[PDB]
């Protein structure tokens, strides 16, 4: 129980670091939607 | 007024870079923290 | 400007000393540039 | 030059609609008026002046009604989908 | 929240979600 304890104690340590240093798929789904209304405005002139 | 000058030199034309030198505000527009 | 100094044959044309001084001379072209504005609103860079 | 009023506007030929409001920007003393990413006017130099002016919008989107059903009452609520009040 | 990261002029609007990120 210890050891298993330790492991996953362990495990989220790493994402944390991991996270601090990606979130591709989320912030390609903004951008194409910022694409999308940046080229309905370019269609005005 | 006018005259003819001797021109005791002339030579070949020397030559360098527009090393980045030579941009100017195409607009009198302002911008701010963006890409044109 | 001309240095007519005295110390020339004072004529129209040699009575003069030629000064010092360099300048440089480029041609525009037709391009597309990249330019990028700072917060203050100036071009701080660019790109051909 | 009137300000936080929604007006039809024409600085030295520069035209449009909206609220002019007093601005934080600082042209360079050669710039007349400021555009945003899109490439809209959004702020102007005053030509008698020389203050710097915001410009916002006029057209201010939804009315929505909000109803409990007919068949339990006729009154009802409504929104003003952006709007301060 | 903090790793992820205006044109009202032409009728475009961006409306809330439902639930605030709060509730969420």
């Amino acid at each position: 129980q210890k050891l298993i304890a330790n492991q996953f104690n362990s495990a989220i340590g790493k994402i944390q670091d991991s996270l601090s240093s990606a979130l591709g798929k989320l912030q390609d789904v903004v951008n194409q939607n910022a694409q999308a209304l940046n080229t309905l405005v370019k269609q005005l002139s | 007024q006018c005259v003819n000058l001797t021109t005791r030199t002339q030579l070949p034309p020397a030559y360098t870079n527009s090393f980045t030198r030579g941009v100017y505000y195409p607009d009198k527009v302002f911008r701010s923290s963006v890409l044109h | 400007a001309l240095h007519r100094s005295y110390l020339t044959p004072g004529d129209s044309s040699s009575g003069w000393t030629a000064g010092a001084a360099a300048y440089y001379v480029g041609y525009l072209q037709p391009r597309t540039f990249l330019l990028k504005y700072n917060e203050n609103g100036t071009i701080t860079d660019a790109v051909d | 030059l009137v300000k936080n009023k929604c007006v039809n506007f024409n600085f030295n030929g520069l035209t449009g609609t909206g609220v002019l409001t007093e601005s934080n920007k600082k042209f360079l003393p050669f710039q007349q008026f400021g555009r945003d990413i899109a490439d809209t006017t959004d702020a102007v130099r005053d030509p008698q002046t020389l203050e710097i002016l915001d410009i916002t919008p006029c057209s201010f989107g939804g009315v929505s009604v909000i109803t409990p059903g007919t068949n339990t009452s006729n009154q009802v609520a409504v929104l003003y989908q952006d709007v301060n009040c | 929240f903090n790793k992820v990261t205006a044109q009202k002029f032409n009728g475009l609007t961006v409306l809330p979600p439902l639930l605030t990120d709060e509730m969420i």
